[PDB]
């Protein structure tokens, strides 16, 4: 068969998220570093690449076994999952990390909020001579959903993998429910929150029900 | 015949007394001092007495003679009919700019760019020690034959290509000697060819007491080939292809030596050598012969046979296209019209012949079919001699151009007739390094970038090739020892802008075609032959690049990229100090990327060089077609002045490191009415930030930057940015 | 000799002997395979070669369409104030390479015409790849149009032609077709009386080919006496239906479009089939004209 | 017998798309990595031959042969050379609407990077994309012969089953990381210039 097997989810954030985009030269006293946004509908999007290079990044920790230099010296439990460059066979890596694009916003207007981008100020205070030095950055509102799907493919070219691999992501999505997924994560941003991790084989003869009593 | 070579000898060694008197200072005239040396040298009487009798009070003395041929051979060879200096090449080219003279030095390997200027109008007496009794060195038991018709041809390449000829005059006054020799011994075979051809034999009167008869009587042809297909032939080369360099230097240069003996074939086929060629260049190549059928004819049938060897190995992928303007004792100042009516002459018969192209057996047998293929040589797409190179099927000349470019790297090509590419008919050519040279078999031999003799008495061509490193690691030795610099490899794509139009009017702009003759010409375009195929190893010598190909008016130099800038730099800054600032040179510099093909480079190299041509007459391109200047704009103002500016003022500070900079590219590349004061904001609020003790050089920068970024004229502001973004690549971790 | 069929392709791949550069115009070949090949996926070869034997109708290979007629230049013939040599030698260079012209002054241009060549239907280069596989850089050269150039070949109004014309719509006219490249629309237009009248095939006059052309073995001397034009190797792989193998063709060398001759000549279906291969290879060269001067 | 019909459709893009041009210049810090454009409007185009093989490479995962052979083509295989369909462009359809949902053009610029693994050091890219829902015209010819009027109706759930595919795969590059999701519309099927009724197949496609 090939099994094509979308992972519907439900990135809720909380402490509000902010990815970084355009630090070409903003204006004077607004936003210094915006967070990157469709431009379509000027919401913002957490792009594929920031959860498949942060999960690659937060996987590094936990299934090689081997300190890995580069991503490259990815084991052979990551190498088939996200894809590798110098890989024989690691090529074309199974995971298609799609986007979101705050899929609320007729909730998020409901409740009474003006503009989903909040600008939240900081500064630094150097420890000698004490100047002060102020900023505004663009981060997302707290309570957004974000409906975030991946794509595993099965082409039966593993045919041993099936459950090898969905207690790589799941504790990798445990991983990004603790650790912040975007930006200046060490003062406190991102933090997301996976709710409703929802398989559905899209294509083939498969079941989720060895899947998701162990996705939950 | 046997006799020609007496007269060949005879009328070249012409002014060679000039040399001897000028060095000792000595009585009346060169003529009876020149005969004294070369009875002093060897034993030739025939040749003594027609160096002793060339004059018209001393052709008296002689008698038919050699020598009544001997005077008409140099008049009109001259283009008109003590102490001073060679004036320049470049003083009658362009327009009344700063007149410039020669300094006579010798040739020599990589060491001498003889910039001529004002400074070198005093005269040198003592060099004549280093020069004529040099060749009284060389030259001392010289045997007088057809194999050693060649190094002689060398050696006043050698001295006299900066020696004047009539230091006593004041309008015409910039010709060379060698050359005046050269053309002095080709048009004593064209007139020996069309009087021996007639059966004419008392010389005494037909020539001596009415030379207004032959003065006036179109007995000469200014041959030519223009060879067809030449940048197809070498830009044949695609992408994901094994010859980076290798292929396109064996092939651009295997076209070089093919347009030399073109000429070489040509030449003794008929009674004539290398004095009669004037001119090779990049297939384009002008001739001074001689006018009857036995000229004619001959020149047809080898153009058929070549055409025929062309049509065998190639299929038409090449084509050599003749041209004869017949002309009489004309070019001598009427002088005018009396050039450019009739080079073109031949150069209609250039195009009547590149577009009728062949015979009706020829096609016939072209296609007649008879041929069942299923394999290619996919470098040529072509079917003839497949052989299976390296697991990949190609024909026999793409292999040995893959033995070409192995054996480029000796300094002698010899030509066999089983051995190596095929140059001609039963005439293949191989490369031979000098150890190698006497042992095999040959009838020709080449010789790159030499001017002494070397062994096998070869012809001294010249095509500038250089290796530094090798191609593939132009990119490691980008970085500085401390890891500062970028991992790229830039290539130039040099064009002198319109050497057609240079090489064809030219000289034909200053006066009323007083100076619109033919030795001016030759003399320049193997100035550009001796810049461009010779100099290009100097410029090149301590930077680290690889000259690919050169030549004519194409430069295509591969290397490292700061290296390529600075040998760009130099390049025009020595070209402008070789061409008085005459003739401007359209380079087009692309930066790419480790490992990318170099057909997909030569490309957009190419491209970026066009968009450099029409510019204007000359512009730099650099790393894309929107950073355009001006070269007199680009090496005076980013590269001396602003980049140092920059350079040290990042050096000798250590807060705005490559952010700042970043975003001061940002600024001066958007560029809107508002930015101008988004940038008057940023430079006034880093200005109370930097540090006290070095805060006034922020404030002197940023008193010199807002002085350029809000010039108000375009011109001073992608220089800039184009500094920012050398020193960015300058200091790249 | 009759109306010409328009054919506007935004997306070309033309050829010239190699893959990584492209034509505008495609020298007649082309477009007689086109037909002979859309001929034989419904059966109907047959009709279309009945017809091809015989000398009523003819064809033209493509000149550029915009607003109505382009033309070739004759290939050396424009004929020879002989002085400001910044001008008259400088010209030249830019009256070499112009090769397409417009009928309303094609009468004097011949009599002396400037001709700044309009940049119509630019030449691209775009590069493509294939992905995990050894050699991949194949650099697909791709023809251009400028959003009102056409094609326009001229032939006999025939209903079996534009059977196969209307299908050739969807068949796709090029080298990369089933990449997307060559499919043209078509709209078929009237001629002008300064052209449909010059479109001769005998004149014993200063004429010029308007297509790629190939003489009797006869009359290829004498088209060579007075011919001006070029040759340009029409050549490549030939593409059947019974092979498991790709054959060359037997490398037939044309006289390319804007050929100028005097005393016009009878051309021919050359068969360059290849040795020992079951049908014929047709390769189309027979010349529809345009008189010079007359 | 003799039939020529096209699949009529609108592309769009439910996020950006990355389909590489040629390369020319860094410039310091101008776009990296460039789409292909059109060269006369400059415009995001996807060309056809990224709109073939991406097919291919998605045929070829489920139909393991001859179908493939029959549906795309081979260098071997004599039936099977030019394997009967012929693809178009995607020429930006809405350019009109898309000045009223309002947006400057219609390229965006992610910006991305690459932290080192040890070194923690980032690497910024500018990786130009074409901006969400752009709807692309999209035509694909099959072309029917006599020979193959025994499994035409079969090869049309295989092209319709390319495109239900190609809804749940990038069809671009670097889709790995998002830059797909890319959804037809308006999938219907017309005729064109061929005398065989499109009524057996506009209902198994709409
Ligand atoms: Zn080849």
């Amino acid at each position: 068969t090939f099994a094509k097997i979308k992972f519907s989810a439900q990135i809720r954030l909380e402490t509000g998220l902010h990815i970084g985009g355009s630090d070409a030269f903003a204006a004077i006293g607004a936003i210094n570093s915006p967070v990157i946004k469709d431009p379509i509908t000027n919401l913002p999007i957490i792009p594929g690449s920031s959860l498949k290079g942060k999960m690659r990044t937060l996987l590094a920790k936990v299934y090689n076994e081997k300190v890995a230099e580069k991503p490259s010296d990815d084991s052979d439990i990551l190498s088939r999952l996200f894809g590798n460059s110098k890989d024989k066979r690691f090529k074309m890596g199974r995971l298609i990390f799609r986007d979101a694009f705050l899929s609320n916003a007729d909730e998020l207007d409901s409740l009474g909020v003006r503009s989903y981008t909040e600008v939240k100020f900081e500064n630094t205070i150097d420890r000698i001579t004490a100047e002060a030095n102020p900023r505004q950055i663009e981060r997302a509102i707290r309570n957004s959903t974000f409906d975030f799907e991946l794509i595993y493919e099965i082409t039966d070219e593993n045919e041993n993998q099936v459950e090898e691999d969905f207690k790589v992501i799941r504790d990798g999505l445990k991983l990004l429910e603790l650790d912040y997924l975007g930006g200046s994560g060490s003062r406190g941003y991102g933090k997301v929150a996976f709710e409703n991790l929802k398989a559905t084989t899209v294509f083939g003869n498969y079941d989720v029900k060895t899947l998701n009593e162990l996705l939950t | 015949k046997k006799e020609k070579i007496d007269l060949f000898y005879g009328a070249l060694l012409h002014n060679i007394g000039k040399v001897i008197q000028r060095a000792t200072g000595e009585r009346k005239k060169h003529a009876l001092v020149g005969a004294d040396w070369f009875d002093e040298i060897a034993d030739n009487q025939v040749i003594s007495d027609q160096i002793r009798y060339h004059m018209a009070n001393y052709q008296s003395d002689k008698l038919d003679h050699l020598a009544y041929i001997t005077y008409i051979a140099d008049n009109i060879a001259s283009g008109v009919d003590t102490y001073t200096n060679q004036a320049d090449i470049f003083n009658v080219f362009g327009a009344q700019t700063d007149k410039r003279y020669f300094k006579p030095t010798v040739l020599n390997l990589k060491s001498k760019p003889n910039f001529a200027s004002a400074t070198y109008e005093p005269f040198s007496k003592g060099d004549y020690a280093a020069i004529a009794t040099r060749i009284k060195n060389e030259l001392a038991e010289f045997e007088f034959n057809q194999v050693q018709i060649d190094s002689l041809l060398n050696l006043f390449e050698a001295t006299l290509s900066f020696v004047p000829s009539s230091t006593n005059t004041k309008e015409i006054a910039d010709i060379s000697l060698a050359d005046h020799s050269r053309l002095t011994a080709a048009f004593a075979l064209a007139i020996y060819d069309y009087l021996e051809d007639k059966g004419r034999h008392n010389y005494k009167e037909d020539l001596f007491t009415k030379v207004s008869a032959f003065y006036e009587e179109e007995a000469f042809l200014l041959a030519s080939f223009d060879l067809s297909g030449i940048q197809d032939f070498i830009y044949n080369i695609n992408i994901a292809t094994n010859g980076a360099a290798k292929q396109l230097k064996a092939r651009s240069l295997y076209l070089d030596f093919m347009s030399e003996y073109i000429a070489d074939s040509l030449l003794d086929k008929l009674g004539l050598n290398r004095a009669n060629m004037l001119y090779v260049g990049g297939g384009h190549a002008y001739f001074v012969l001689a006018n009857t059928e036995k000229t004619v004819e001959t020149l047809v049938q080898f153009e058929k046979d070549f055409n025929q060897f062309l049509l065998a190995n190639f299929q038409t992928r090449l084509y050599v296209a003749f041209g004869w303007g017949s002309f009489a004792a004309k070019d001598i100042m009427n002088s005018p019209e009396s050039y450019r009516q009739v080079y073109q002459k031949a150069s209609r018969m250039i195009s009547k012949k590149k577009i009728s192209r062949y015979d009706y057996q020829t096609l016939m047998l072209l296609n007649r079919g008879g041929k069942s293929s299923e394999r290619e040589c996919e470098i040529c797409h072509s079917v003839e001699n497949l052989v299976s190179y390296h697991d990949q099927k190609v024909c026999d000349i793409c292999r040995g151009l893959y033995q070409f470019s192995k054996e480029i790297a000796h300094d002698h090509f010899i030509i066999t007739e089983n051995e190596g590419l095929p140059i001609g008919p039963n005439a293949c050519l191989k490369g031979v390094a000098f150890e190698k040279l006497s042992q095999e078999a040959f009838s020709r031999v080449y010789v790159k970038n030499d001017y002494k003799a070397g062994t096998v008495k070869a012809t001294h061509v010249f095509v500038g090739d250089y290796q530094c490193d090798e191609i593939y690691n132009y990119a490691a030795l980008s970085k500085n020892e401390n890891g500062l610099g970028i991992k790229r490899l830039a290539v130039v794509r040099l064009d002198v802008d319109d050497l057609g139009a240079a090489f064809m009017a030219g000289f034909s702009q200053q006066g009323n075609g007083q100076y619109s003759t033919l030795s001016r010409s030759a003399t320049f375009s193997r100035s550009m032959s001796l810049f461009f195929k010779v100099y290009i190893n100097q410029f090149a010598s301590d930077k680290k690049l690889s000259i690919i190909y050169a030549g004519g008016d194409d430069v295509f130099a591969i290397g490292s990229w700061q290296d390529i800038i600075a040998f760009t730099v130099e390049l025009r800054e020595n070209f402008i100090k070789w061409t008085n600032g005459k003739l401007t040179l359209s380079a087009g510099i692309g930066l790419f990327a480790d490992k990318t093909p170099i057909s997909l480079m030569a490309h957009q190299t190419g491209e970026l060089e066009e968009a450099a041509k029409g510019n204007e007459k000359d512009s730099i391109s650099l790393f894309s077609s929107d950073y355009t200047f001006k070269f007199d704009r680009f090496i005076t103002n980013v590269y001396d002045d602003k980049l140092e500016q920059i350079r040290y003022f990042f050096n000798h500070q250590d807060e705005r490191g490559k952010n700042f900079i970043y975003k001061l590219i940002e600024l001066l590349r958007n560029h809107d009415r508002m930015n101008m004061a988004r940038l008057a904001y940023y430079l006034t609020r880093l200005e109370e930030l930097t540090r006290e003790t070095d805060r006034d050089k922020f404030k002197t920068f940023k008193n010199l930057f807002y002085s350029w970024y809000t010039n108000k004229n375009d011109k001073d502001r992608k220089e800039a940015e184009l500094a920012l973004l050398l020193y960015i690549y300058e200091i790249r971790k | 000799t009759y109306k010409l069929y328009i054919m506007t392709f935004q997306n070309a791949h033309f050829g010239s002997g190699t893959l990584d550069s492209s034509k505008l115009t495609f020298s007649a070949d082309r477009i007689f395979s086109a037909l002979v090949l859309e001929a034989l996926k419904m059966g109907k070869l047959d009709a279309f070669l009945a017809e091809a034997n015989q000398d009523k109708f003819t064809l033209t290979d493509a000149f550029p369409f915009q607003f109505g007629p382009f033309l070739p230049k004759p290939i050396g013939y424009p004929k020879h104030q002989s002085v400001d040599v910044k001008e008259v030698r400088r010209q030249a260079k830019l009256s070499k390479k112009l090769q397409f012209l417009a009928l309303e002054n094609v009468d004097d241009y011949l009599n002396g015409e400037l001709f700044e060549n309009e940049e119509h239907a630019v030449i691209d280069t775009v590069t493509k790849n294939q992905p995990h596989k050894d050699d991949n850089l194949y650099q697909v050269a791709t023809t251009r149009f400028s959003n009102d150039t056409s094609l326009y070949v001229i032939a006999n109004e025939s209903d079996l032609l534009n059977e196969l014309m209307s299908s050739l719509q969807y068949s796709g006219l090029g080298g990369k077709r089933s990449s997307g490249f060559g499919r043209f629309e078509l709209d078929i237009q009237n001629i002008p009386l300064e052209l449909s009248d010059r479109l001769t095939k005998n004149h014993s006059d200063k004429v010029m080919s308007l297509t790629t052309a190939l003489p009797v073995d006869a009359d290829l001397e004498e088209a060579m006496e007075d011919g001006h034009y070029l040759l340009t190797k029409s050549s490549g792989f030939a593409f059947s239906h019974a092979t498991n193998e790709n054959y060359r063709k037997q490398d037939l060398y044309k006289f390319a479009s804007g050929s100028t001759f005097s005393k016009t000549f009878e051309g021919q279906i050359v068969d360059v089939r290849p040795l020992d291969f079951p049908h014929a290879v047709l390769n189309y060269a027979k010349p529809l004209f345009f008189k010079l001067e007359v």
